[PDB]
């Protein structure tokens, strides 16, 4: 009875009248423009729904409707990739010869000589070599011809229209009440069992009935035309019996708990398929089936309407002293009580948590997809392997920064001191000086003992004293704990003794157990860790800890500090509180996000640089008939990556040869974008280094010239606000730097990968 | 519908229409007459 | 300490006094404006120089100005 | 007379580029035009000199063509802005283009070189110095 | 001595430092109609008690922010006072200076640092070279 | 000047120096700046109204009717 559906009918009329009233959502903006600052403020506050109205119910309805709009955008984008892979690609040719054809799904027109970008990708096709891994995804799903991709493109467009109609329907026709959105237990149950659980079950069905038989024939050498269509494996049961004898016995073993007879298509092998280099599809079918059961079971954890289940409020209210562990009772006698008020009213707090966990998920996607390549012919497609890791590392970094940003927004806007009296949130704010001072110290310790040790190495090498360097041949720093884990995980499968007997091959060959080669190229081999890996990992620890320091200082001091005690009244996003108190520039929580974006970029650039160099140096390469591996950079990492002169020379200077010499070739676009990224980075520096007072005064003289010729505009030109200038600077800085690395990575790996 | 027409006269909408139309004119000029250069405009093809 | 001066263009709107975070300003009787009051700065020793008073001043140009001078412990906003 | 610049059809480095050029739309016709009309340096690439009494139309035609188009855009904007100054809400006519007014301004801007001369002669082109906002000296 | 009972507070890191015991300190006292929760100037939440309260603060801005933005704006408490306490024990009441809030005009208040001209009439610095007077201080 | 008069500002430090405003009201008391002038263009603070003395204004157009 408590959980129920309740809505309003036609709460907002569907009229285009407000389309002709820009800034209608904001009281100040609704009056109209007087200066050019009005235009920027219109776009800056467009999606800040909690400033359009104070009604939480109306805000929540805007969130729900807008999410349908974003889903429609994703569906249009997904439809584009399937359509371009069905109409302007060499997918069919690539399926015939996966190891000798480069994927390509973008073809340019011939008007200004840009047709030179139509690279010779093989298969009698000319186009841009794609690095998104779409072909490897589609092959693993059993797709073999362009007609199936065309049908999926149509389905994506239809789904986009359905999503768009749902957003209009659930905002303009039937908008749920606020209490509908506050059903934590019902939402958690439905999204666990019904979204994650049923989606895993449905995909397990597709893998078992379609992907597994098609890929089994493909790996056996059967031609595309001789492989029956996916529905034939469902109708003709005898076909599935030949590939997997267990299908001849139907569903009887499943219902009798005799699941061991299904071991022929629900395998638990581990390792990689020797033919393709990807994970065994039968392994992933059992993985997703096990996930479906686990998620569906998790979906019956919360109490909705029948008494059975756990309650969020009771669980949070019980997590306090003295009900905690004896050494965990320091959280105080209030503990987690009162945190349920946060999730009742604060959308920003939930967005903060969810953006963090999308960063966690995307980081796990990046790390777990190269070491355990899940798609056929993905590991040996070096250009795709580097692109997939780099892309999902960058997505995670932005998501993490966004999580910190909206955590600070919650503190300024949604935090209520009355709800948090001696609870854990209140106690955390009350020893923020303890937390920040300790974090500042460990950042200094990490910086000295990670980066300054590289400077020690550079000076020793320049002095001609290699014996005094931190290296494998000098003063060694062996990562013994990481080396021990590699040995433990290798011995677990049989390759602290055999703790996972059921897995045949090593879970990942990066930990040891052997090498896999597919088309004369390494798919995965053990990744040895030495002094160079010890130094680079502690570089990551240093950069991450500093990025945490910038963001977490902003969140903990969003309400105020010893300098400006009333920052909460000033808001989340303000430029300063004047030149007084010595100068209070960039005290707002927004400016800590602005500074944290730079440190996230610095941290993640070294992460993808570490991956790119190490994989090229110690993993990727070609294998001859004798089993001898020659790597892409020939083992440079161990001796060259221990100094930043080696990074400058053997990584940046040496590996940029492809992008720097790409003119008059199919890779010339990457050369142009390489310069384009450099330009935007330098361009951003004037927004960051200067101030609007200079530019406003300069605009005064320019306005005078227009006034002299009676051509001055009524909308008075203004320099960008202080916050706006910072936002422009960081946006162009990150765009320029990331695009430069994007061109640098893709140009090199499309020529030598 | 009168509100839709008023929306179509917005500065971003008109600027996008003007930039797209100007881009189309220049693009089609490259297709019809590629390689035009200073000292070559309005000269017959040899 | 900083120096805060009030010029005769003041209209006695009391906005600068309300905006001051350290109670430097106060309204005093006057006859130069319709409001019959003018801003005064008797406690400039407590002025931090935030220029919140200047932001709140509606006159053009400003009727109240802050000239940053010698820095003290309290003018630097130091709790230590 | 400049001797280091010779016609592209006679510069030996130019045919080296022409024969080695790809056989596409982008190189067949343009190379033929460059050979006949352009002057090439020792590098075999066309160069644009401004020291020849002849081929002065090759300089004046692109210059005059741009100056007319740029003046057309400027005069259209200036006339439109001056027409909206008499409105009650001129700012709203800058984010909402008044189509009848814009078309009127564009049509008159075709003869902008004549209109600009007339306004300059009548003193309507520029505003007087004491009627323009300025900062203290 | 200043009389009053301190609000319920479990402690924090935003309190007083060596400056309080060495140079100067501030105390804000007020009276509330009931026991209720307010936000400390330097972070955290405290509970003001039923009777008259007394809070020790490191800076004067803390008292102005607490009394003005919280006690008056939110809790409708108007009798708060701010004192400056010196290490020797000398205590002086500084806010409100004369028992009337500064934003309300009060008789007997003299004009301080008033310039009898508009800002645009300040003399150029070249006229006052080596004289030691600033243009805004010029007669 | 009087209400409805069109004036030109002569105050050097004013944002509307040598610009044009419209007189909204004139105060008959002995205050320093009795004339209130409204402007179409806002200054850098977003304000479009200021008080001026008579000697700081130059009348340009008489009030209508
Ligand atoms: C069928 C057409 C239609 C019409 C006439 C309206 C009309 C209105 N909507 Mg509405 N809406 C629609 C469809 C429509 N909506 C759909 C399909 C959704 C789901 C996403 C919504 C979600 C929605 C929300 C959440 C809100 C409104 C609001 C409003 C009102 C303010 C006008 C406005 O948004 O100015 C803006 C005018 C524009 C022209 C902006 C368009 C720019 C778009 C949105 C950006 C592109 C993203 C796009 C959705 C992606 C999918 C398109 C795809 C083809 C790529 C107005 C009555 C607001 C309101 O009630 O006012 C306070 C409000 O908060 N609508
Ligand atoms: C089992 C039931 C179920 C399922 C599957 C979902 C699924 C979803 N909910 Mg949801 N929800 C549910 C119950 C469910 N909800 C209940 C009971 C409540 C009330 C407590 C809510 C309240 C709620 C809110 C408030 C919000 C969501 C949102 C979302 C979306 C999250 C974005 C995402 O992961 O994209 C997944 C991407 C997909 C393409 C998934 C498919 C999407 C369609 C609509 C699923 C249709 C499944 C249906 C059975 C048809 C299947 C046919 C055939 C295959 C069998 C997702 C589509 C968020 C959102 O984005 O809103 C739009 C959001 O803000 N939900
Ligand atoms: C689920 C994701 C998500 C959602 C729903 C929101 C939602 C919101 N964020 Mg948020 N944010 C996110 C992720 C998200 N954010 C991430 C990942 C970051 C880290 C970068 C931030 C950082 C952030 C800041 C710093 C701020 C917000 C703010 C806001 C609020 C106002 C939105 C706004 O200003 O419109 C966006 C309007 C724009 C004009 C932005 C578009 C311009 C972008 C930067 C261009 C990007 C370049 C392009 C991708 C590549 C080049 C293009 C090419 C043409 C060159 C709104 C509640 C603001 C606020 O006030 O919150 C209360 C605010 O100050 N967010
Ligand atoms: C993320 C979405 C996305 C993106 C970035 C692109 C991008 C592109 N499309 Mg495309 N397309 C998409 C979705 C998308 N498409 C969808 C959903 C469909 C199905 C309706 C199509 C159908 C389509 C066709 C039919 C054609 C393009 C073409 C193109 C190219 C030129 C587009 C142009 O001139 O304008 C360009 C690379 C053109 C192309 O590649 O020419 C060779 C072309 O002819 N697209
Ligand atoms: C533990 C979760 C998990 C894992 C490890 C995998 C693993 C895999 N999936 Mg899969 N999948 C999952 C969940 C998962 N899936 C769910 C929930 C759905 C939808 C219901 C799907 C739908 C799906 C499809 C449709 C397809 C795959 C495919 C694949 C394979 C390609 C690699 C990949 O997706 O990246 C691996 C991903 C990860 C390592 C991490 C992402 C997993 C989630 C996001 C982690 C969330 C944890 C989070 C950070 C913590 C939450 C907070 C905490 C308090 C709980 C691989 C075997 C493809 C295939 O064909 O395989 C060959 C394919 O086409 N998956
Ligand atoms: C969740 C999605 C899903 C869907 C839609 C199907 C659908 C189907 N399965 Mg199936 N299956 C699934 C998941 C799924 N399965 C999983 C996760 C397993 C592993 C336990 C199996 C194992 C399985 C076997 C062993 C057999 C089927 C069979 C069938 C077909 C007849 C089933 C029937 O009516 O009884 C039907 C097309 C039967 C069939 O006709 O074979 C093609 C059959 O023999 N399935
Ligand atoms: C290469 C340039 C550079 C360097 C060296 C630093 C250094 C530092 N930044 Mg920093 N920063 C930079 C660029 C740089 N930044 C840029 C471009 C930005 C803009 C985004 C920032 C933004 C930024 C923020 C927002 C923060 C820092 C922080 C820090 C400190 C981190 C603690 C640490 O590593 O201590 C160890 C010190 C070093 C590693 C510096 C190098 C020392 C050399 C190698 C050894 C010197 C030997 C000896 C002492 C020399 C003495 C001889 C004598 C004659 C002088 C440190 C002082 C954080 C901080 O203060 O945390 C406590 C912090 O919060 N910075
Ligand atoms: C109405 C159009 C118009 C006209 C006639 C002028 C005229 C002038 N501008 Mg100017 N300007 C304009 C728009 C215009 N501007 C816009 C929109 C901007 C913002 C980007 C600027 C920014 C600008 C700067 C920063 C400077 C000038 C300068 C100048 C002077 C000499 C250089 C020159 O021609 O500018 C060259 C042109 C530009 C720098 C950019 C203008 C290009 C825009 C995009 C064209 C817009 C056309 C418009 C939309 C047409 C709509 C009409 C339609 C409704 C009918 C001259 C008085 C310079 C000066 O003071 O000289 C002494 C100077 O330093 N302008
Ligand atoms: C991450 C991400 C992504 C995505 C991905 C994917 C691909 C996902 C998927 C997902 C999924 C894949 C989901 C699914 C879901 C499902 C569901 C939700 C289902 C349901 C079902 C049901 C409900 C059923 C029912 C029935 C019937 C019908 C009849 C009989 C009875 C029964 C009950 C059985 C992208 C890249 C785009 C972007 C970025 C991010
Ligand atoms: C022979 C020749 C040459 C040279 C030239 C020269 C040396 C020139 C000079 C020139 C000059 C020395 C000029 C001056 C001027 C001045 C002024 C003062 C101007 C003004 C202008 C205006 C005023 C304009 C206006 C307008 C128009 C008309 C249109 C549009 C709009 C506007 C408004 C902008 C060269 C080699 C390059 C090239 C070849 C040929
Ligand atoms: C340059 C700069 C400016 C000046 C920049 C301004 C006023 C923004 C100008 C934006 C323009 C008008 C947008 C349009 C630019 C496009 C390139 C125009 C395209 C034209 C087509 C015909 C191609 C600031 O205002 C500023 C403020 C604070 C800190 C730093 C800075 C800063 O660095």
């Amino acid at each position: 009875q408590k959980v129920r559906v309740v809505v309003d009918n036609d709460p907002v009329p569907t009229s285009p009248e407000l389309w002709a009233k820009p800034g209608h959502f904001d009281r100040t903006l609704a009056r109209g423009p007087k200066t050019t600052t009005w235009i920027w403020n219109l776009h800056a506050n467009a999606h800040d729904f909690d400033t359009h109205t104070s009604d939480l119910e109306d805000i929540s309805r805007k969130i729900f409707a807008a999410h349908f709009g974003h889903l429609a955008v994703i569906f249009i984008w997904l439809s584009g990739m399937y359509f371009h892979g069905a109409k302007f690609s060499n997918f069919e040719a690539w399926m015939a010869n996966p190891t000798g054809v480069k994927p390509s799904a973008q073809v340019v027109w011939s008007l200004v000589g840009q047709d030179i970008l139509n690279a010779d990708v093989g298969g009698g096709f000319h186009g841009i070599q794609i690095t998104s891994g779409l072909f490897q995804l589609w092959r693993a799903a059993g797709i073999t011809n362009t007609f199936q991709l065309y049908c999926t493109a149509i389905g994506g467009l239809v789904m986009a229209a359905i999503m768009l109609f749902a957003g209009w329907f659930h905002y303009h026709k039937r908008a749920p009440k606020l209490e509908w959105f506050q059903n934590w237990e019902a939402m958690m149950n439905h999204h666990l069992a019904g979204l994650l659980g049923l989606g895993c079950l449905g995909w397990a069905g597709h893998q078992i009935h379609v992907a597994l038989p098609v890929n089994k024939l493909l790996d056996a050498g059967v031609a595309i035309k001789d492989i029956p269509l996916p529905h034939e494996f469902i109708l003709n049961t005898s076909l599935m019996a030949e590939l997997y004898p267990s299908f001849a016995k139907g569903l009887v073993p499943f219902f009798t708990l005799q699941w061991g007879q299904y071991a022929d298509f629900l395998t638990f092998k581990g390792g990689l398929n020797p033919v393709t280099g990807g994970l065994w599809l039968s392994d992933t079918a059992h993985h997703h089936l096990a996930l479906a059961v686990l998620f569906i079971v998790a979906g019956h954890f919360y109490r909705t309407n029948w008494g059975i289940g756990h309650s969020f409020k009771e669980m949070l209210d019980d997590a306090k002293s003295p009900n905690m562990l004896p050494f965990l009772n320091f959280i105080g006698p209030v503990g987690h009580e009162g945190l349920d008020k946060i999730f009742e009213t604060s959308w920003h707090a939930n967005l903060s948590i969810h953006l963090v966990q999308f960063g966690t998920a995307s980081l796990l996607v990046a790390h777990h997809m190269y070491a355990m390549p899940p798609y056929p012919y993905l590991a040996t497609d070096y250009a795709t392997a580097l692109s997939l890791f780099t892309h999902h590392v960058w997505i995670a970094g932005f998501c993490i920064v966004g999580g910190a940003a909206h955590a600070a927004i919650f503190m300024v806007r949604d935090y209520d001191p009355a709800h948090h009296v001696n609870n854990i949130l209140d106690r955390t704010l009350r020893h923020r000086d303890v937390i920040i001072s300790h974090l500042a110290w460990v950042c200094q310790f990490l910086g000295f003992h990670s980066f300054a040790m590289y400077c020690h190495n550079d000076t020793m090498r320049a002095f001609g004293r290699p014996q005094d360097m931190f290296s494998d041949t000098g003063i060694q720093l062996q990562p013994i704990f990481a080396q021990w884990i590699q040995h433990i995980h290798t011995a677990a499968v049989g390759a602290l003794g055999t703790t996972a007997p059921g897995i045949g091959a090593p879970v990942s060959y990066a930990w040891g157990g052997g090498m896999v080669a597919v088309g004369g190229k390494v798919a995965m081999m053990p990744i040895a860790l030495g002094t160079a890996d010890f130094l680079i990992h502690h570089i990551h620890a240093f950069t991450i800890h500093v990025t945490v320091l910038v963001l977490f200082k902003g969140v903990l001091f969003a309400r105020g500090s010893r300098l400006v005690p009333d920052k909460a009244n000033l808001g989340f996003r303000f430029p300063c509180d004047g030149p007084g108190r010595g100068g209070t520039c960039q005290v707002s929580a927004w400016d800590h996000v602005f500074l944290g974006l730079f440190w996230m970029y610095n941290s993640l650039s070294m992460v993808v640089f570490h991956f790119s160099w190490k994989m090229q140096s110690d993993v990727w390469g070609t294998v001859d008939s004798d089993g001898i591996v020659t790597h892409l950079t020939g083992g440079n990492f161990a001796t060259s990556s221990i100094t930043n002169n080696g990074w400058l020379r053997d990584f940046l200077w040496a590996q940029s040869a492809q992008v720097i010499q790409s003119y008059n070739s199919s890779l010339s676009a990457y050369g142009l974008m390489f310069l384009a990224g450099h330009f935007i980075f330098g361009f951003s520096l004037m927004f960051l280094f200067s101030g609007r007072g200079y530019w406003q005064e300069l605009i005064e003289s320019i306005v005078w010239a227009h006034n002299k010729l009676k051509v001055a505009p009524a909308i008075q030109p203004r320099a960008l606000s202080i916050v706006h200038g910072r936002a422009v600077g960081v946006a162009h800085y990150l765009l320029g730097g990331i695009v430069t690395t994007w061109a640098f990575f893709l140009a090199r790996m499309s020529a030598i990968g | 519908m009168q509100h839709v027409f008023k929306y179509l006269t917005l500065a971003p909408v008109m600027a996008t229409f003007t930039m797209v139309a100007l881009s189309v004119v220049l693009i089609m000029l490259q297709i019809w007459f590629p390689g035009l250069q200073y000292g070559t405009y309005f000269k017959p093809t040899p | 300490s900083h120096t805060v001066k009030i010029y005769d263009t003041c209209i006695g709107c009391t906005q600068c006094v309300r905006a001051c975070p350290t109670d430097v300003l106060e309204m005093v009787p006057w006859d130069g404006c319709k409001a019959a009051q003018i801003a005064s700065s008797p406690r400039t020793e407590d002025c931090v120089g935030c220029k919140r008073c200047e932001t709140a001043c509606p006159t053009d140009f400003l009727s109240i100005r802050v000239y940053l001078g010698a820095e003290t412990t309290r003018s630097m906003g130091l709790a230590y | 007379a400049n001797s280091t610049l010779v016609p592209c059809s006679k510069s030996p480095a130019f045919q080296a580029r022409m024969k080695n050029a790809p056989d596409t739309y982008y190189f067949n016709k343009p190379f033929k035009a460059y050979a006949k009309y352009e002057l090439c340096g020792t590098d075999g690439l066309p160069h644009l000199p401004l020291d020849r009494l002849d081929r002065a139309t090759d300089v004046l035609v692109p210059i005059g063509l741009f100056l007319y188009v740029a003046g057309f855009i400027g005069w259209s904007g200036r006339s439109y802005l001056r027409a909206t100054k008499s409105a009650s809400d001129p700012e709203m006519k800058e984010i909402f283009i008044d189509l009848p007014l814009a078309l009127q301004s564009i049509s008159k801007a075709v003869l902008w070189p004549l209109l600009a001369l007339q306004e300059f002669l009548s003193g309507d082109l520029t505003a007087r110095d004491e009627e323009i906002p300025i900062s203290p000296r | 001595t200043l009389e009053g009972q301190t609000p319920i507070f479990g402690g924090g890191t935003g309190g007083l430092l060596t400056k309080a015991e060495r140079e100067e300190k501030y105390v804000i006292t007020w009276t509330s109609p009931k026991e209720q929760v307010f936000e400390m100037p330097t972070g955290g939440s405290a509970i003001m008690r039923q009777g008259k309260n007394k809070l020790e603060i490191a800076r004067k801005e803390y008292g102005i922010a607490l009394g003005g933005q919280q006690l008056r704006a939110k809790f409708k408490i108007n009798d708060y006072k701010i004192y400056r306490v010196y290490p020797n024990g000398e205590t002086q009441m500084i806010h409100p200076a004369d028992g009337v809030f500064p934003e309300k005009v009060n008789q007997g208040r003299p004009k301080v640092r008033y310039v009898d001209r508009n800002i645009g009439s300040n003399p150029s610095p070249a006229k006052l070279k080596f004289s030691g007077v600033q243009p805004y201080d010029a007669p | 000047v009087e209400r409805g008069s069109k004036v030109r500002i002569l105050r050097r430090e004013s944002y509307w120096y040598q610009d044009v405003g419209l007189v909204a009201s004139v105060d008959k008391s002995g205050i320093k700046y009795p004339v209130i002038v409204r402007f179409d263009k806002v200054n850098y603070a977003g304000v479009n109204t200021n008080n001026f003395a008579d000697f700081e204004l130059l009348e340009i157009e008489k009030p209508k009717a």
